[PDB]
């Protein structure tokens, strides 16, 4: 098992780097029309009847 | 190949897998036409100009 250690810092005194989102690939949730339940998170209420 | 990951500390040797692949033969015939009479002077070389 070979062990590999190294050290950085960051030379420059403001920020050097940025990270521009480029490119949508793929839009995971359908977008869709799904209401979350109230009846599946609060199950432990109800009416007087 | 493999990444030698340190934050994990899960190291692992290479993965070397093994599948086989079919070789396919093919086979293409055309014929010549060589005529009779010329093979003929091809076989009986000259010395006549």
């Amino acid at each position: 098992e070979v062990h590999h250690e190294m050290a950085s810092i960051d030379t420059g005194l403001s920020y050097s780097s940025t990270m521009t989102p480029a490119r949508v690939a793929a839009i995971t949730t359908d977008m869709g029309i799904h209401t979350q339940d109230f009846f599946s998170v609060f199950p432990a209420e109800a009416f007087g009847n | 190949p493999t990444i030698a990951h340190g934050d994990g500390r899960r190291p692992s040797k290479q993965r070397t897998f093994i599948v086989v692949k079919n070789c396919h033969k093919h086979h293409i015939s055309t014929e010549m036409e060589l005529s009779m009479l010329d093979l003929e002077i091809l076989h009986s070389i000259p010395e006549t100009p």
